[PDB]
């Protein structure tokens, strides 16, 4: 199945997945897209963040599901 | 004088809007409708954004209600109209933006003389409609808002035409270009990610083979991974040879509105939150609903806690859904709990939904002005429910939540009394007082928050207020400049509300391991719950490192540009924020600075590099060598740089300059040998036309071959490099400029400069120049034999620079730019301007009103969950936002993680053992085993070994009867300072199986 992840930028991702896979592995997608390490990413979703060595059915990741992948700004 | 921006005001706005916005923005009349909290939120953003002119229109009389958020208003204006008291406040924010009253609105037809009309909670629907149908059908943008109080809505209808001509803001992608197939298949040099995005466009240059592909002709991406990207077919355009650098270019993009008629009956949503998208269909009949309320009670909303009133509004729901089935959805129910608070709540005016409103609607206002940004299209609702107390702490019915005659009335009426003396109760520290933190404390004036007799705000910042704060940092004005931050805002939130006179700290101290005196146990004790507002993410680390150790709640929250976030920290409950990492800053890699740069950002950051050395280290450098009779001695046995050190000494003492003249002598050679001589080396090393051992061409990529510079003073940046490299090189040496007083003369540059003889380049065979990072890479005591004696330069001192980026004046940012751009020029970039320039080497955020105040807004709706203690963590929000798209999404904390060790359970982030007294190393030891089960087989204080398991029996007679002080003062050797009331340790034990275990760490209480 096709999710998405948009980040705080504006930019769409398409990820190849099935349900089984865990938090780390879509993470390690994203890798391979974006260059960004996992432990960098903070992958948001209906209201929770997806953490490490949990499942995407965990979350009740859906087909056309849409994460955000978000960061923490320094400026204020 | 317009078509030019202020700078010097507007510098860090500007960063994120971009010129060409702000000077559709300076075109641009706003016209807003009411002038309660929401209305006064959004009129204050947009007139420190900067428009033409503001307009508010609100002929209502001032009640005591209204003060719940209008920060504006005082008891005094009670029985005075609206708009007129708030009219001449909102003028001292942007003495560029005339603030005008419309005394009457009959007459609609005057709504022709605006561009962005903006209605609030203040006009009935009814109006709404027919204002907003004179504005769509007449080209005038339209924007409403209601916030009843914990929800809210906003409605965006910019026309049937607008055009977005930027839809995120983000800097175009670039990068190098290593092929170009015939079908258009664009491979990327090496490693280096391209960015882009299917649908984007691109234009290309330095494309040799492919010419007129270089022409500006934009070509729409496929992407095809990470690393490449197709563009159509380019064999029509020629056959690819080698270089070629794409940029993204952004198209304009149409978009069509509809009005608020249409978008009531089929709306159209972006939704606020995820987890609760399901509630936007229930909010939008909700909504309606009160507006039907309303029309049906002459005017009035729903009564406070009345359950007659909220059954009325479910039937009135129920009605539209039956009417309307596609609304909700075929069979999905009226949520009635939701809709039954809407009414419970309708007239309640809380603070962070307001300042979450006011900011969101003051930035589409601008996307609406200028086309920069995606506009919301067209209904966004917003609820935050979970800031609702616990019914079982603070229960709300019609006595508890009923008005008391007091500005928190409207507060009240969603939270009850005894909660809202809770919040006033409150004992807080913010640190930060800067944008951030003027919202915070605005926020927190409206709240009451440390009115009340237990209650106070402590608040401290260590910074000045300058110019460039005022578009953001709005309790600040122009004859505040160069005062406290902390101070002034302290004194601006008690005439917004007097309940909070003698109830705030203003400090003006750093909060730091160097300040802990002052921010001692004792202060951090007392704490109900601390809050960032900072700048910097090693204040962020320390800050949080504290809430820890005292176990302190804290709200903390950021900003870049249009970009936010906000993240709680609860004891037992949460991580902290250290717990997490945010992306490092990219480094340069050194080789590249040196000899290879290619891109504006490896210039700055090589010519600041230079500035440092001219102009601050090698006159610390000469100052050290006259005042420290060791210092040759310490420098050969402790640099890095030894030779260095000398040679800029040497320097800095036989060139010594005595007139202006001199100076300019000295910043020309200094062009020469920067910009002619060592690339000519670099060029003598590596020629033009060299290539590498495999005969592939050495100068490709990332290495652009360099042409020395021709000194011309008809150049700008030759000028300037001489000009700012001579007016630096006399202050160091404390010459009078002769530009001090004046704009400098071109013609006398040129004549001194004209009488020259300036040595011809001599290439040196010696020096090996270092390519990679990876590859590596005596005479001293006749450099230290030529040094002069100090004793012959008796009071000679230099004047070391201290980088000041926003002053204009100084020739900082004028030498900085020169040098790069000159620099620039060798290896054919592109050059920057000053502005430009200034945002890249002075590290300049990016930031603007509406980001601060909607991010603070939220800040303030997770505070009201600390006030009631919730151990629940799926009620706390961390929230992330960026308004340019616009987009919101929220997430519940990750959990502390847990540990165990023998039977116990304990909180890794949170649980430490606390032990009173300066107990004995074997006391400490005995009590481990006989309390915990845990054999100690380490004792750490810092860095230092106190104990182990393997210290054999004479090793552990010295130890074992000292108190820990005592232990630490034999192992360092050195005392405890006297202030210290506390010291950590870090222990490794095995646990009751003889297993190693972690465990939390030793607090040791003096
Ligand atoms: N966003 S803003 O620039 O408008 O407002 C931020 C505001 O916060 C002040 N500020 C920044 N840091 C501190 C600190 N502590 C501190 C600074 C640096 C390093 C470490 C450490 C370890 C700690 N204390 C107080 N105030 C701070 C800025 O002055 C600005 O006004
Ligand atoms: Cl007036
Ligand atoms: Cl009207
Ligand atoms: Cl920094
Ligand atoms: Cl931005």
């Amino acid at each position: 199945m096709q999710i998405f992840v948009k980040t705080l930028t504006g930019k769409t991702i398409t990820l190849e997945v099935e349900s089984s896979d865990t938090i780390d592995n879509v993470k390690s997608k994203i890798q391979d897209k974006e260059g960004i390490p996992p432990d960098q990413q903070r992958l948001i979703f209906a209201g929770k963040q997806l953490e490490d060595g949990r499942t995407l059915s965990d979350y009740n990741i859906q087909k056309e599901s849409t994460l955000h992948l978000v960061l923490r700004l320094r400026g204020g | 004088a317009a078509g030019e921006i202020d700078e010097s005001l507007y510098s860090r706005q500007l960063y994120v809007l971009g010129k060409e916005a702000m000077l559709k923005m300076q075109t641009s009349n706003v016209l807003i409708l009411g002038l309660k909290g929401l209305g006064v939120e959004i009129a204050k953003n947009v007139v420190l954004a900067g428009v033409k002119s503001m307009t508010v229109f609100d002929p209502e009389p001032v009640q005591l209600a209204d003060l719940s958020t209008q920060f504006f208003l005082t008891e005094k204006d009670i029985g005075q109209k609206r708009g007129d008291v708030t009219r001449a406040k909102l003028a001292e924010l942007n003495a560029y933006v005339p603030v005008n009253v419309l005394d009457s609105l009959d007459d609609v037809t005057q709504l022709s003389q605006f561009q962005v009309v903006v209605a609030t909670d203040t006009v009935s629907l009814e109006d709404k409609v027919k204002i907003n149908e004179f504005c769509h059908s007449s080209g005038i943008r339209f924007i409403s808002s209601e916030t009843r109080g914990l929800f809210g809505n906003t409605f965006v209808d910019l026309g049937d035409e607008f055009t977005v001509l930027d839809p995120t803001g983000e800097e175009p992608r670039t990068g190098m270009v290593s092929d170009i197939e015939p079908d258009g298949t664009v491979t990327m040099l090496d490693d280096n990610r391209h960015g882009l995005e299917d649908g984007n466009f691109v234009r290309f240059s330095e494309v040799e083979g492919l010419d007129k592909l270089n022409d500006g002709t934009l070509f729409k991406v496929e992407v095809l991974g990470p690393f490449a990207f197709r563009i159509g077919s380019v064999k029509e355009y020629g056959e690819y040879k080698k270089g070629g650098i794409f940029t993204e270019v952004k198209v304009p993009r149409k978009i069509s509105f509809k009005s608020l008629k249409q978008q009531l009956s089929n709306p159209e949503f972006v939704f606020s939150d995820f987890a609760k998208f399901d509630r936007a269909a229930q909010l939008h009949l909700g909504f309606q609903a009160l507006h039907q309320f309303a029309v049906r009670h002459n005017g009035e909303l729903p009564r406070t806690m009345n359950d007659e009133d909220a059954n009325e509004l479910i039937k009135l729901v129920t009605d539209l859904s039956v009417q309307q089935p596609e609304v909700l959805g075929e069979g999905v129910d009226v949520n009635e709990d939701l809709i039954k608070e809407l009414s419970y709540q309708a007239r309640g005016d809380i603070p962070g939904v307001v300042a979450f409103f006011g900011g969101l609607v003051a930035q589409e206002v601008l996307k609406a002005c200028s086309g920069k940004f995606t506009p919301l299209k067209q209904f966004m609702y917003f609820d935050s429910l979970e800031s609702l107390p616990d019914p079982k702490n603070f229960p709300r019915n019609e006595k508890t939540t009923q008005p008391v005659n007091s500005r928190y009335d409207n507060q009240i009426a969603v939270f009850g009394l005894d909660f809202q003396k809770k919040i006033a109760n409150s004992k807080v520290f913010l640190v930060g007082s800067g944008a951030i933190g003027c919202e915070m404390l605005k926020n927190w004036a409206l709240l009451g928050l440390g009115s009340g007799s237990d209650g106070y705000i402590v608040v401290t910042d260590n910074d000045s207020i300058e110019k460039s704060n005022l578009n953001r940092q709005f309790l600040f004005r122009p004859k505040d400049v160069g005062k406290n931050k902390s101070e002034v805002a302290a004194e601006a939130v008690c005439a917004m509300n007097p309940d909070l006179k003698g109830k705030i700290n203003a400090k003006i101290d750093k909060v730091g391991p160097e300040t802990e005196e002052i921010f001692n146990d004792s202060f951090w004790e007392s704490l109900d719950f601390v809050t960032n507002a900072l700048d910097n993410v090693d204040a962020r680390t320390y800050v949080d490192r504290r809430c820890v150790f005292y176990r302190k709640p804290l709200l903390e929250s950021g900003t870049l540009g249009t970009k936010g976030n906000t993240q709680v920290i609860i004891p037992r409950l949460t991580e902290s924020y250290s717990s997490s990492r945010d992306p490092p800053e990219k480094s340069i890699p050194l080789c590249t600075l040196r000899s290879f740069p290619n891109k504006i950002d490896h210039t700055i950051a090589w010519a600041k590099s230079l500035f440092q050395g001219y102009f601050t280290d090698s006159a610390e450098n000469v100052n050290m060598y006259l005042t420290q009779p060791n210092f040759v001695e310490q420098t050969l046995k402790q640099s890095g740089d030894v030779k260095g050190v000398l040679e800029s000494i040497s320097d800095s003492l036989s060139s010594k300059p005595h007139n202006f003249e001199d100076c300019i002598k000295w910043a020309r050679l200094e062009f020469e040998k920067k910009f002619n001589h060592d690339i000519k080396q670099l060029l003598f090393n590596f020629p033009k036309d060299a290539k590498t051992s495999n005969g592939e061409p050495f100068w490709s990529g990332a290495k652009r071959a360099p042409t020395p510079l021709e000194f011309d003073i008809y150049n700008n940046d030759h000028f300037h490099f001489v000009v700012a490299g001579a007016s630096l090189r006399a202050y160091n040496y404390g010459i009078k400029s002769d530009d001090s007083n004046s704009k400098p003369n071109v013609d006398e540059y040129k004549s001194v400069i004209d009488h020259m003889i300036i040595p011809e380049f001599t290439p040196n065979a010696n020096l090996k120049i270092q390519v990679n990072d990876d590859d590596p890479d005596d005479e001293i005591d006749q450099l230290v034999s030529s040094l002069p004696d100090p004793s012959t330069l008796a009071g000679f001192k230099l004047e070391p620079v201290d980088f000041e980026k926003d002053d204009d004046t100084n020739h900082h940012i004028e030498f900085i730019t020169a040098c790069s751009n000159c620099r620039a020029q060798n290896y054919f970039i592109e050059t920057a301007d000053r502005q430009k320039t200034k945002f890249i080497a002075g590290r300049i955020i990016p930031a603007i009103a509406t980001t601060t105040s909607l991010v603070t807004g939220l800040v303030n709706l997770e505070l009201y969950k600390l006030i009631d203690n919730k151990t629940d963590i799926e009620q706390y929000k961390n929230g992330f936002v960026n308004l340019a798209l616009p987009f919101f999404g929220f997430s519940e904390p990750i959990a502390s993680p847990k540990g165990e060790y023998n039977n116990k359970k304990y909180d890794k982030i949170w649980d430490r053992f606390d032990i009173k007294g300066d107990i004995k190393l074997s006391d400490l030891i005995e009590h481990f085993e006989k309390d915990e089960g845990l054999e100690i087989t380490m004792l750490s204080y810092g860095v230092s070994l106190l104990y182990a398991s393997f210290f054999p029996p004479k090793k552990l007679k010295e130890r074992l009867n000292l108190p820990i002080t005592q232990l630490v003062k034999l192992v360092t050797k050195k005392d405890i300072p006297a202030h210290v009331s506390t010291m950590i340790l870090e222990i490794c034990a095995d646990d009751k199986e003889g297993e190693d275990v972690e465990v939390p760490f030793i607090t040791i209480h003096l």
